[PDB]
C-alpha cells in the first residue's frame, strides 16, 4: 500500500508539476485577452473569439 | 452439559449479588444486604426433597427479574460493557505477518528468526499431536469438547497453536 | 466520428498479432489512448449537435457516454488479467476480442445517427457480452442466466424493430434530426398506445424497471468480472439512451401512458431497495442497487422535464461509473475468499487497510453524498418530480433512507467488524487492483467540479 | 470597471466618517493597519508586476455576433432547411433570455445584503421586476416540455392570444 | 473591500492544509497531532479579527467565488455568507475543537491510528463551517450530510466493536429521516422560489411556507435528535470521548438548530409552523431529562442533558427568538463541552470506568477537574452573572414573557427543574462520597495537556455571555416589567429541583432498601423508546424485506408470471407437435382434413 | 472416482514467488512494465492533461456568450423605457391566427 | 540493437495510431461531399476573403 | 452454503402456488401499485384542475 | 498502566483471602485449596470470586468461576487473561 501511495505521488505529480507551471507560465507571459469590439474588414479568425489563450490554442489546433 | 442444580443456585447467588451491588452502590448498605441475602440463603440448607428446593427457586428468580436493575452494573470490558472488544479492531492474525515483504521482515530480524523456530515446532508437533488424538478419541466421536492433554512428554497438547499463539488482550 | 472507430477496430489486429505476453500491455496502451481522443470529441457546441455525416453524429449527450465506454475499455482488461492467467493465448486473445468488439458496438450506437442504425447494434451489443456471460463466466447457472438475459432484451427488441420500420414507411426518414424537427402530435386512437407501447418497451428491458427485471441478478452475479462490469456501467444505459432519443415522437401520448410505468418505478425502487437490505450475495446486492438507482431514471426520463432530463445525465453516468467500482470490490475480494456470501469474509479492514478505504468512497459515492455526481442526479430528479407532484417526495426521500441502510450494511459486514479466524489467505492486496480502483474514483471526483460536461443537451 | 454600472444598478455605499469618542484604541484600526502593509501591498506590487507584464504583450478578442435570420414563423412548413436557421436563431434567443432571468436574479439577490435589514421595502422595485420578467419568462417558455422546439414554443404562444382573444371577445360582449 | 471578507475566508483554506498534508504521507507520523492543534490554533487567531471588526461596524458579507455550473435560470455557485450567526460561530467553535484537540493528546495517547484520528476531526471540522458559511441551500446541504458521514466514521472508530458499528448505523438512519424533510424544502424552494440561494428566498418572501417549514423542521429534528429522532444521540457514546466531546455536545448536534436560525426570517411570517417547534422542544426538554436523572452513564448522563438543551434551544425559536436561541449555542459551546473531558478526565484516570456508580470521594482525588465540573454544573443550571444566566435564565423569562402554548411552557420549568437534578446526580455520585473504584488507584489529571485543555475553557465559561451580551449590538427586543414572581422562576425552579434531588441522592446513603419503582423501570430505559422502536420497526421492514418483496415477488411471482408460464406453455406445447406417432395412415389423413377444411369451410375457395 | 479428471488448482501467490509482484501478469520484468504502461499511460497522460483539456475546452454551450448578449440586451432594453424582456417571442403583429 | 526482433515484437504498437491519422483523412474526405451550403446560410454566408477561396474547409 | 441455497435457488423449485401465497403475491403486488396510482392520479387531478381555471400560483415558478 | 505482574497479583490476590476474616492469616498457602483444608464452604467461594473480580477489575465467566479453586490458581487463571507473563 505505501509503494502504490508513492506511485500516484510520482506519476500524478509526473505531469501535474509541469503542467502547473505551464497553466501559470503562460499567465504570467502573455496573460488573457481583452474584449476588444469587432474590427472593421477583417472577420475574426474561428478561435479567435475566446479569451483564454489555452482555450484559443485548444480551439486554433483542434477544433 | 448438565447444568446440575446447585451451579444454578451459584448462578442465581453470583448474578443476584451483583444486581444488589447495583442497587445499594453504596459500600456499606452493599456489605450489609448481602449479609442478609447471604443469611436468607444458607438457612435453608437442609431439603432431603430435591423437588421442593426446586419450588423454592420458582418465585426466587421471579423476584429477580422484578428486583432485577434495568441498568445493571458490568466492568466495561466483559459483554456489555464500554470497552467490549474495544480493542479488538487493533489484534491481527499472526499468520498474515508472514505476508510481510521482506524488507519489512528484515526491520525484525530476531523476532523472525523465533517465528521460524514456532513454525518448525507446530510442523511435526502437528502429526504427534493429532497421532495421540485418534489413538485416544473416545469412540463414536468426541462426546465432550474439552481437549485432552498430552499425555506423553515432549509432545505439545493438540491444537495447541491457536490459544497459545493467539493475539494478546491488549496488542496496540 | 471515424477519429474514434477506426483506432477501435484497428486494435483489433493489434492483439491478435501481439506477442504472447504482451497482449495485456499493448491493448491497454492504445484503449487508454483511445480514451483521450475520445475525451476530445467530449466539446459540444450550443444547441446544435456535433454533427459529422449522415451516418455518425454526436450531442451533448452521447458525448459523455461515448468517453465512459471508452474510459471503461481499460478497466475490464486491468480486471481481467488475474482469473485468465491460466488459460491458452488464444483464448486470451479471443477474451480481449469480444470486449472491444463490443465497445466498438458501443460507440457506434450512441454516435448513430437514425434510428434503424441505432437499431442494428442496439441488439448487436448482445452477441459479444452473451458469449461473455457464457464461456468465461465462472458459475453453473450462468448458461440459465445467459438465456434468460437474451430472451428478455429480444422480446422487448422486436416489438421495436416493427414499430421503427413503421415511422419508416409513414413519416419518410427515421434521422434523429429529421424526426425531431418533423415531429408531430401523436394522437389518442387505440393504436398508437400500441405504438407507444412497443417504441418503449425495448428500452425498458434493458433498463431494469420493477418487473421486467429478473434477468439483471442473474446477468451479474454469474457474468465475469468484465462481463459484469461492462452490463452494468454502459449495457443498463442503452435503454437510457434511447428514451431521450425516442421520446421525441411519444407526446403527448407519454403524459397519459406515463402512469403505469412511474408507478411501477417508484414503488419498485422502494421494493428493490429493500432487497438489497437482506441479500446474501455480495455481486447480488450490487446488482439490484443498480435496479434501484436506474429505476430512478425510468421516473427521471418518463417525466419530460427539463430538470429530469439534466439529473438523468448526471445519474446516467455517475451510477454506471459506481456500479462498476463496487462490482471490482466484490471481485477483488471474491477470489481470495472464492466465494460469495457476503458475511464469509468479515472483518476486512484490519487486513486490507487500504481496501478499507477504496470500499469507503465507493459506497459513500453510492450514497449519493453531496457533492458526488450521483447527488446531483438524484437531487435534480426529485426536484423535477417535486413539480410533477408533491408526493413522489414521500417515495423519492425514503429510497434515500433505505439507500443509506443498505450501502453502509455492505461496509460494516464486510470492511468493520471482526477479522475471519478459519480464512488465511487472503494476501496483501496487489497494486494493481489498488490502481485500478482509483482508475473509478478519481475521475469521479474529477467531474464533481465539471457537472457541465455531463449534463446533456438539456443543458 | 470591468463590467456596466446600468447592468448591475450599485446605490451609492454611506459610509459613516469614524468620530470615536472613547480614549481606549480602537483594535481593528490596527488589524486593518498591519494588513496593509502585510498582505495588501505584497498582493498589489506583485499585482503591478503582473499587469505590467500583460500590457506588455497584449493579445485580443472579439464577442461573435450572429444576425438576424428568418425565424419560424415565416418558415414554410416542412422545409427544414428554413426550419433549422429557425431553430438555432430561436434557441440562441433561449439562452439570452435565460441569462436575461439570471441577471436580474442576481440584481434581486444583490438588493437583500446591499438593504440589509431594509431589504423588504427598500427595493420593491427589484421585486417587481423580477415578478414582471418570471411571469413573462412563464408565457414565453415555461411547460414546453424537454424536448422543447421553436415549434412547440410557437404552438404554446398560439394558444395565448387565442385564449386572450377569446376572452377580449367576451369582454367586449 | 477591507480585510473582513478577505481573511474571514482564508480562516477555512487555513485549516483544510492538514488534510492535503495527510495525504502527502511526508507529513511527521508522529508529531502530526500537535500539527494540527497549532493549525486551529492560528484559524481560531485569525477568526478573531472578522469578529471584532463585527460589532465595531456591523458588517455581515456575502462572498460569490468561482461559478460552479448555472441551470438557466439557477446560477449554483460556491457562496459564502458571513452573517453575525456564522461570524461568531468560527470564533467560538474553533475555541471549542482547539481546546478539544489538546485534551484529544493526552486521552488518546496511546491509540496506534491517532494520527487517522485527529485528521477525522479537521475533515469534520471543514464539513462544519462550510455548513454554518452557507450562502446557497446546496452547500448547506453539503455539510448537512458531509458532517453526518463523518460522525459515521468517527463514531465506529473502534470498528471491532459490534455496538460501535450499530450506533454509527443508527446515527446515519435518524439523520437521515431528517435529511428527507431537508431535500423536500430544497424541491419547494427550487420550484416556487426558483433559486437555493438564502437571499432569493428572503426576497420572494415565501409567507406561506407550509411545506417547507415543515420539511426544515424534520430535517433539525434529526440532526439535533429531537423527541422520535432523539435516540442516536444517546447511543452515539460509545465512541470515544473526545469524540462525543466534540461533535455530539455542542458543535454538530446544535447544526440542526442553526438550520431553523437561519431561515428564521421566513418561519416567523408563519404562524402554525413555530407552534410545533416549541411543542417538539417541549416534549424533547422533558423526555431526554426525565431518563437522565436515572442513567448510571456520565456519557449517557451529559448526552441526555445536551439534548435536553437543544429542546430548550428550539423552544425560543418557537415564541420568535431566533438569535437568543443562537445566544444559547455560544453558552452551551463552553460548558456542556466542558462535562465531557471534565468527565473523560475521571474515565482515563479511574481506568476508563464510565459506571457512575463506581466513583465517590473524587472531590479530594482530582481538585481541578471536580473544580471544574461544578462551575460547568453551576453553568448549566443557569448561576446568575456566568454563561448560562445570560441566555438560560433570558429565555425562560423570554418564553414566559409572551403568547405561548401554556403545555408547552410548563414542560420548559420542569425540565430546567430537571435540569439541575441530574447535575446533582453527577456530582453527588461522581465526587461528594466514598471511593469505590477498584482497590489500585491510578487517579492523576497532572498532566500539562489536560490541565490546560480544561483551564482554557474555564477562563471561557466564568465569563463567556457578559463579553457576548456586552458586544453584540441590541438586536432582541427587551422585555422589561416582569411581575417579580415569575422573573424569579429563572432561579426558583432550578433552587427547588436542587433541594429534592440532593434530598432523594442522599437518600440512598439511608440504610433503608430501595424497591424497584415502576416509573424507575420507565424512566431508567432510555423510557422505553429503544426497547420498541429499534425492535419492532426495523423487524417488520426486515421480515418485509425476506419473507415477502424478495422471496414473494422476485423469487417467486415475478420469475413465474412472464418468465416461467411462457417457458410452461412452450415446453408444454412443444412435447405434443413433437410427439408423433411415424405412421403415414395418421399423417395422411391429417393431410386428408387439410384439403378438406381448407378447400370449403374456412371460405378459401370463395 | 466418477471421471478420470484433475484435482482443483490452487492459487498460487504471485507474492512468494517475487515479493516486489504487481499482481499485473506472473514475469517480473513485464509486471514492472506494466506497471509503467497502467500508471503514466493512466494516471499521467488522461487523467492530468485530459483534465486540462476539458477544464479548459472553449466556450461549451456559449454559457458566456449568451451573457455579454443578454447584458447589452438588456442595457439597450431599459434605456428606452420598454419592459426588460417582452411576455411574448413570436411578434403577434405577423402572427395570422385563424379567425 | 536487436531491432531485427524488436521490430516483430512491437510492430503492433504502431497500428492503432496509423488508424488514428487514418481516421481522420476519411473525417476530412467525407466532409468534402457534404459541401453542398458551404457559405450559402444567411446565418454566415458573408463576402468572401481577398485570396482564401473556400470559408470552412 | 446450504443457507445461502435455501434462500436463493431453493425457493421456486419448493414453491407451490396457494392461496396463502397467491393473496400475499398479490396483496404485496398491484396492491401498493394501483394504491399509489390512485393517489397520484388524484393529486394530479387536483393539480391541473387549479391552474386550468387560474386557482394556483406560479409566479416565480420558472424552471420546472 | 505500569504492568501488572504475576508477583503483583499474588501479593493482592493473598491480601484479599488473609482479608477475608473465614480465613484468618496464618494458614494462607499459595495453593490452599479451599475447602479441602480451609473449610471454605463453596457457597462462599462464589462470593470469593466476584472479590478478585473487583480487585482486578473484570468479570470472570462462570464456566471456569466454579473451576476457580485455589488462590495459586487464581493466579494461573489471571495471569493469561490479560496475558501476563514477564
Ligand atoms: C503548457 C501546458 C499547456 C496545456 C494545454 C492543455 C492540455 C493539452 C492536452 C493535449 C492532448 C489532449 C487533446 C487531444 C486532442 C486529440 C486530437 C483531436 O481533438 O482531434 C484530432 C485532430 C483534429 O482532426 P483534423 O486534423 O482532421 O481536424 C481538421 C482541422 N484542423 C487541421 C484545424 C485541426 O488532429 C489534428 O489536429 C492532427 C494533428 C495531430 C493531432 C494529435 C493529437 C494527439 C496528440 C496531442
Ligand atoms: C485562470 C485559470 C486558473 C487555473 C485553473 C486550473 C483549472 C481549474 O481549477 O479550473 C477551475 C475552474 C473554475 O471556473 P471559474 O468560473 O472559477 O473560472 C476559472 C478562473 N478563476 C478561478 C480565476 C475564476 O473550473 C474548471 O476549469 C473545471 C474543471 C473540471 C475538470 C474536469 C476533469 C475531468 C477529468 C475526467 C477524466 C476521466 C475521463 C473519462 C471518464 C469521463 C466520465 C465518464
Ligand atoms: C413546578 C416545579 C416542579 C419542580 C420539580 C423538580 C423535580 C426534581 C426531580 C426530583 C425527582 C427525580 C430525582 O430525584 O432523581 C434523582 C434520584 C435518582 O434515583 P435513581 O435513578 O433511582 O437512582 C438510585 C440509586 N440508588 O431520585 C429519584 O427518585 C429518581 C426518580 C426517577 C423518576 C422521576 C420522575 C419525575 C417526574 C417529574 C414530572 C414529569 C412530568 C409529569
Ligand atoms: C412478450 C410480449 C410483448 C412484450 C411487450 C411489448 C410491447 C407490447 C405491445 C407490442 C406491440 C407490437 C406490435 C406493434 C407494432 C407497431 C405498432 C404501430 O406502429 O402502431 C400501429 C398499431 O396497429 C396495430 O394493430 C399494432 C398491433 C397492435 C397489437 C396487436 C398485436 C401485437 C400483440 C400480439 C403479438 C405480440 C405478443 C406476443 C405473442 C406471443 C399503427 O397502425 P394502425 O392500426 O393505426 O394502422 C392504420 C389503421 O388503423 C389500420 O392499420
Ligand atoms: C436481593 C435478593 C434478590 C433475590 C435473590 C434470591 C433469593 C431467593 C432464593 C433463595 C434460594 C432459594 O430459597 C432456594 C434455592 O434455590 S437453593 C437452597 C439450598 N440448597 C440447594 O441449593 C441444594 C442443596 N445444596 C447445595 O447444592 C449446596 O449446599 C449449595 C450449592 C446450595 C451451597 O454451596 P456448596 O455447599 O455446594
Amino acid at each position: 500500500d505505501r509503494r502504490f501511495l508513492k506511485l500516484m505521488r510520482f506519476y500524478i505529480l509526473l505531469t501535474g508539476i509541469p503542467v502547473a507551471i505551464g497553466i501559470t507560465l503562460v499567465n504570467v507571459f502573455i496573460g488573457e485577452a481583452e474584449l476588444a469590439d469587432i474590427p472593421e474588414g477583417y472577420v475574426p479568425e474561428h478561435w479567435e473569439y475566446f479569451k483564454h489563450p489555452i482555450s484559443r490554442w485548444i480551439a486554433r489546433t483542434f477544433y | 452439559a448438565y447444568l446440575t442444580h446447585q451451579q444454578k443456585v451459584l448462578r442465581l447467588y453470583k448474578r443476584a449479588l451483583r444486581h444488589l451491588e447495583s442497587w445499594c452502590v453504596h459500600r456499606d448498605k452493599y456489605r450489609y444486604f448481602a449479609c442478609l441475602m447471604r443469611a436468607r440463603f444458607d438457612e435453608h440448607k437442609n431439603e432431603k426433597d430435591m423437588v421442593k428446593a426446586t419450588q423454592l427457586l420458582r418465585q426466587a428468580e421471579e423476584e429477580f427479574w422484578y428486583g432485577q436493575h434495568p441498568q445493571p452494573y458490568i466492568f466495561p470490558e466483559s459483554p456489555g460493557g464500554t470497552s467490549y472488544e474495544r480493542y479488538e479492531c487493533y489484534k491481527v492474525p499472526e499468520w498474515c505477518l508472514d505476508d510481510w515483504h521482506p524488507s519489512e521482515k528484515a526491520m525484525y530480524p530476531d523476532y523472525f528468526a523465533k517465528r521460524e523456530q514456532w513454525k518448525r515446532l507446530r510442523r511435526e508437533s502437528w502429526e504427534r499431536e493429532v497421532k495421540q488424538l485418534q489413538e485416544e478419541t473416545p469412540p463414536g466421536g468426541p462426546r465432550t469438547e474439552a481437549l485432552p492433554p498430552a499425555r506423553k512428554e515432549g509432545d505439545l497438547p493438540p491444537l495447541w497453536w491457536h490459544i497459545v499463539t493467539r493475539p494478546r488482550e491488549r496488542p496496540m | 466520428m471515424l477519429k474514434i472507430i477506426i483506432p477501435t477496430t484497428m486494435l483489433l489486429p493489434m492483439t491478435w498479432m501481439s506477442k504472447h505476453n504482451m497482449i495485456w500491455i499493448n491493448a491497454t496502451v492504445h484503449s487508454l489512448l483511445i480514451s483521450l481522443i475520445s475525451l476530445s470529441l467530449l466539446n459540444q457546441l450550443g444547441e446544435n449537435s456535433l454533427n459529422f455525416s449522415l451516418t455518425f453524429f454526436s450531442d451533448s449527450l452521447s458525448a459523455p457516454l461515448l468517453v465512459l465506454t471508452t474510459w471503461l475499455l481499460p478497466l475490464m482488461l486491468m480486471a481481467s488479467q488475474s482469473h485468465l492467467s491460466k488459460e491458452t493465448t488464444t483464448r486470451k486473445k479471443l477474451y480481449i476480442t469480444m470486449l472491444i468488439l463490443l465497445q466498438l458496438f458501443l460507440i457506434m450506437t450512441f454516435t448513430a445517427t437514425e434510428l434503424i442504425l441505432f437499431y442494428i447494434l442496439f441488439e448487436a451489443t448482445l452477441v459479444p457480452t452473451l458469449i461473455i456471460i457464457t464461456r468465461w463466466g465462472n458459475q453453473t447457472e450462468r448458461l440459465n442466466a445467459g438465456l434468460y438475459f437474451l430472451f428478455y432484451t429480444l422480446a422487448g427488441s422486436l416489438p421495436l424493430l416493427v414499430a421503427l420500420v413503421y415511422i419508416q414507411n409513414t413519416t419518410g426518414s427515421l434521422n434523429f434530426l429529421i424526426i425531431h424537427y418533423w415531429s408531430h402530435p401523436l394522437s389518442n386512437s387505440w393504436s398508437n398506445i400500441f405504438m407507444w407501447l412497443a417504441c418503449i418497451m425495448a428500452f425498458m428491458v434493458k433498463m431494469p424497471l420493477y418487473g421486467l427485471h429478473l434477468w439483471l441478478p442473474k446477468a451479474h452475479v454469474e457474468a465475469p468480472i468484465a462481463g459484469s462490469m461492462v452490463l452494468a456501467a454502459v449495457l443498463l444505459k442503452l435503454g437510457g439512451y434511447g428514451m431521450m432519443r425516442i421520446t421525441t415522437i411519444l407526446n403527448p401520448l407519454t403524459n397519459y401512458m406515463a402512469y403505469p410505468f412511474l408507478m411501477l418505478s417508484m414503488w419498485g425502487m422502494i421494493m428493490t431497495s429493500s432487497i438489497c437490505l437482506r441479500q446474501t450475495d455480495l455481486k447480488s446486492l450490487i446488482a439490484y442497487s443498480s435496479v434501484s438507482h436506474m429505476a430512478l431514471v425510468i421516473v427521471a426520463i418518463m417525466i419530460q422535464t427539463p430538470w429530469s432530463f439534466m439529473g438523468a445525465t448526471a445519474l446516467m453516468i455517475a451510477h454506471g461509473l459506481t456500479s462498476s467500482m463496487l462490482f471490482c470490490l466484490a471481485n477483488t475480494n471474491y477470489e481470495r475468499v472464492h466465494s460469495r456470501t457476503m458475511i464469509l469474509a468479515r472483518g476486512l479492514q484490519t487486513l486490507l487497510p487500504l481496501m478499507a478505504t477504496w470500499w469507503l468512497m465507493a459506497s459513500l459515492t453510492n450514497l449519493a453524498l453531496p457533492p458526488s455526481i450521483n447527488l446531483i442526479g438524484e437531487l435534480f430528479i426529485i426536484t423535477a418530480s417535486f413539480s410533477w407532484s408533491n408526493i413522489t417526495i414521500i417515495l423519492m426521500g425514503m429510497n434515500m433512507m433505505i439507500t443509506a441502510l443498505y450501502s453502509l450494511y455492505m461496509l460494516i459486514t464486510t470492511q468493520r467488524g471482526k477479522y475471519t479466524h478459519h480464512i488465511n489467505n487472503i494476501k496483501a492486496s496487489f497494486t494493481r487492483e489498488n490502481a485500478l480502483m482509483a482508475l473509478h474514483i478519481l475521475p469521479l471526483l474529477l467531474l464533481t467540479l465539471n457537472p457541465k460536461m455531463i449534463l446533456g443537451p438539456l443543458y | 470597471d470591468s463590467w456596466d454600472k446600468d447592468v448591475y444598478p450599485e446605490p451609492p455605499r454611506r459610509t459613516p466618517a469614524p468620530a470615536p469618542q472613547t480614549s481606549l484604541p480602537n483594535p481593528v484600526t490596527y488589524l486593518t493597519k498591519i494588513f496593509d502593509l502585510l498582505v495588501d501591498r505584497p498582493v498589489t506590487l506583485a499585482r503591478e508586476f503582473i499587469e505590467q507584464q500583460h500590457a506588455k504583450n497584449r493579445y485580443y478578442y472579439y464577442h461573435r455576433e450572429f444576425r438576424r435570420v428568418p425565424d419560424i414563423t415565416e418558415c414554410e412548413e416542412k422545409d427544414i432547411l428554413c426550419m433549422f436557421e429557425a431553430e438555432m436563431q430561436w434557441r440562441r434567443d433561449y439562452k439570452v433570455d435565460q441569462e436575461i432571468v439570471n441577471i436580474i436574479q442576481e440584481r434581486l439577490k444583490a438588493c437583500q445584503q446591499r438593504e440589509g435589514e431594509s431589504y423588504r421595502q427598500n427595493c420593491a422595485k427589484e421585486l417587481e421586476q423580477f415578478t414582471q420578467v418570471s411571469k413573462a419568462f412563464q408565457d414565453r417558455y415555461s411547460d414546453l416540455g424537454a424536448h422543447y422546439s421553436a415549434r412547440k414554443c410557437l404552438a404554446k404562444q398560439k394558444q395565448r392570444m387565442l385564449a386572450e382573444r377569446k376572452a377580449a371577445k367576451e369582454a367586449a360582449a | 473591500m477591507n480585510p473582513f471578507a478577505s481573511l474571514t475566508l482564508t480562516t477555512l483554506i487555513i485549516l483544510t492544509i492538514p488534510i492535503m498534508m495527510s495525504n502527502s504521507n511526508i507529513y511527521k507520523t508522529n508529531l502530526y497531532p500537535n500539527y494540527v492543534k497549532t493549525t486551529v490554533s492560528y484559524a481560531f487567531t485569525l477568526s478573531l479579527v472578522p469578529l471584532l471588526m463585527f460589532m465595531h461596524t456591523g458588517q455581515e458579507m456575502i462572498i460569490s467565488n468561482w461559478h460552479w455550473m448555472t441551470l438557466q435560470t439557477v446560477e449554483l455557485s460556491l457562496s459564502f455568507k458571513m452573517d453575525y450567526f456564522s461570524v461568531m460561530f468560527i470564533p467560538v467553535a474553533l475555541f471549542v475543537t482547539w481546546s478539544i484537540m489538546e485534551f484529544s493528546m493526552w486521552y488518546m495517547h496511546s491509540d496506534p491510528f491517532i494520527n487517522r484520528f485527529f485528521k477525522y476531526l479537521v475533515l469534520f471540522l471543514i464539513t462544519m463551517m462550510i455548513l454554518v458559511t452557507a450562502n446557497n441551500l446546496f452547500q448547506l446541504f453539503i455539510g448537512w450530510e458531509g458532517v453526518g458521514i463523518m460522525s459515521f466514521l468517527l463514531i465506529g472508530w473502534w470498528h471491532g466493536r459490534t455496538d460501535a458499528n450499530t450506533a454509527a448505523l443508527q446515527a446515519i438512519l435518524y439523520n437521515r429521516i431528517g435529511d428527507i424533510g431537508f431535500v423536500l424544502s430544497m424541491a419547494w424552494f427550487l420550484t416556487h422560489s426558483n433559486a437555493w440561494d438564502l437571499q432569493q428566498i428572503f426576497m420572494l418572501n415565501n409567507e406561506c411556507p407550509n411545506m417547507p417549514l415543515i420539511g426544515l423542521l424534520l430535517a433539525a429534528a434529526g440532526k439535533s435528535a429531537q423527541f422520535g429522532l432523539h435516540p442516536w444521540l444517546p447511543s452515539a457514546m460509545e465512541g470515544p470521548t473526545p469524540v462525543s466531546a466534540l461533535l455530539h455536545s455542542s458543535t454538530m448536534v446544535v447544526a440542526g438548530v442553526f438550520l431553523l436560525i437561519r431561515f428564521y426570517p421566513l418561519m416567523e411570517t408563519n404562524k402554525l409552523v413555530q407552534t410545533m417547534t416549541l411543542c417538539l422542544g417541549a416534549i424533547t426538554t422533558l423526555f431526554t431529562a426525565l431518563c437522565a436523572i436515572t442513567q448510571n452513564d456520565i456519557k449517557k448522563i451529559v448526552a441526555f442533558s445536551t439534548s435536553s438543551q437543544l429542546g430548550l434551544m428550539m423552544v425560543t425559536i418557537g415564541i420568535n427568538q431566533p438569535h437568543l436561541a443562537f445566544l444559547h449555542i455560544c453558552m452551551h459551546a463552553f460548558f456542556k463541552a466542558m462535562l465531557f473531558m471534565c468527565s473523560g478526565s475521571i474515565i482515563h484516570s479511574l481506568n476508563d470506568e464510565q459506571d457512575i456508580r463506581k466513583m465517590g470521594g473524587l472531590y479530594k482525588a482530582m481538585p481541578f477537574t471536580t473544580t471544574a465540573l461544578i462551575i460547568g454544573s453551576l453553568a448549566l443550571t443557569g448561576m446568575p452573572y456566568l454563561t448560562g444566566f445570560y441566555s438560560k435564565d433570558l429565555i425562560i423569562e423570554a418564553v414566559n414573557m409572551s403568547y405561548t402554548n401554556a403545555w408547552a411552557l410548563l414542560m420548559t420549568l420542569i425540565a430546567t427543574s430537571l435540569t439541575a437534578a441530574y447535575s446533582t446526580r453527577i456530582i453527588f455520585f461522581a465526587f461528594l462520597g466514598k471511593p469505590r473504584f477498584p482497590p489500585l488507584v491510578l487517579i492523576n489529571e497532572n498532566n500539562p495537556l489536560l490541565i490546560n485543555s480544561i483551564k482554557r475553557l474555564l477562563i471561557g465559561s466564568i465569563f463567556a455571555g457578559f463579553i457576548i451580551s456586552n458586544n453584540i449590538p441590541p438586536m432582541t427586543v427587551p422585555n422589561t416589567t416582569m411581575p417579580l414572581y415569575m422573573k424569579m422562576t429563572a432561579l426558583i425552579v432550578t433552587i427547588m429541583g436542587f433541594m429534592l434531588a440532593l434530598e432523594l441522592n442522599n437518600t440512598t446513603y439511608y440504610l433503608k432498601f430501595k424497591y424497584p419503582s415502576q416509573t424507575y423501570k420507565f424512566s431508567n430505559m432510555l423510557g422505553y423508546y429503544p426497547s420498541i422502536m429499534h425492535r419492532l420497526p426495523t423487524y417488520h421492514n426486515l421480515s418485509m424485506s425476506q419473507k415477502s418483496a424478495s422471496s414473494l415477488l422476485d423469487l417467486i411471482w415475478l420469475e413465474t408470471i412472464l418468465p416461467k408460464t411462457t417457458s410452461f406453455i412452450q415446453m408444454k406445447m412443444s412435447i405434443m407437435v413433437s410427439n408423433q406417432k411415424g405412421l403415414i395412415k395418421l399423417y395422411f389423413l391429417s393431410f386428408l382434413i387439410t384439403i378438406m377444411i381448407s378447400m370449403t369451410l374456412f371460405n378459401y375457395h370463395e | 472416482i466418477r471421471l478420470q479428471e484433475d484435482p482443483d488448482p490452487e492459487d498460487e501467490n504471485l507474492y512468494e514467488k517475487n515479493p516486489d509482484s504487481h499482481g499485473y501478469d506472473k514475469d517480473p520484468i513485464v509486471d514492472l512494465w506494466n506497471m509503467r504502461v497502467v500508471f503514466f499511460f493512466g494516471f499521467s497522460i488522461v487523467l492530468v492533461l485530459g483534465s486540462t483539456f476539458v477544464a479548459y475546452l472553449p466556450d461549451y454551450r456559449m454559457q458566456e456568450w449568451a451573457r455579454r448578449e443578454a447584458e447589452r440586451l438588456v442595457k439597450y432594453r431599459e434605456a428606452n423605457g420598454l419592459p426588460l424582456m417582452e411576455s411574448n417571442c413570436f411578434d403577434p403583429n405577423k402572427i395570422q391566427l385563424p379567425e | 540493437m536487436n531491432v531485427l526482433q524488436i521490430v516483430r515484437d512491437h510492430w503492433v504498437h504502431i497500428l492503432v495510431p496509423v488508424g488514428f491519422v487514418f481516421g481522420c483523412y476519411l473525417d476530412r474526405r467525407s466532409d468534402e461531399k457534404l459541401t453542398a451550403f458551404r457559405n450559402k446560410s444567411l446565418l454566415f454566408k458573408r463576402e468572401l476573403r481577398p485570396n482564401e477561396e473556400v470559408t470552412w474547409k | 452454503i446450504r443457507w445461502t441455497y435455501a434462500r436463493s435457488a431453493n425457493i421456486y423449485p419448493n414453491f407451490r402456488p396457494t392461496p396463502k401465497t397467491s393473496l400475499l403475491g398479490a396483496l404485496f403486488g398491484i396492491g401498493p401499485l394501483f394504491f399509489w396510482y390512485y393517489v397520484f392520479k388524484t393529486d394530479r387531478d387536483k393539480k391541473e384542475k387549479l391552474i386550468q381555471e387560474g386557482k394556483l400560483d406560479q409566479t416565480f415558478n420558472i424552471s420546472y | 498502566a505500569p504492568p501488572l505482574t504475576l508477583e503483583a497479583i499474588k501479593d493482592r490476590v493473598l491480601y484479599v483471602l488473609k482479608l477475608y476474616d473465614k480465613i484468618d492469616p496464618e494458614k494462607l498457602s499459595v495453593n490452599s485449596h479451599f475447602m479441602k483444608d480451609l473449610g471454605l464452604d463453596s457457597l462462599d467461594q462464589v462470593e470469593i470470586i466476584m472479590a478478585m473480580e473487583d480487585e482486578f477489575g473484570f468479570e470472570i465467566p462462570d464456566i471456569d468461576a466454579e473451576k476457580l479453586m485455589c488462590p495459586q490458581e487464581i493466579v494461573d487463571y489471571i495471569a493469561d487473561k490479560k496475558d501476563v507473563y514477564e
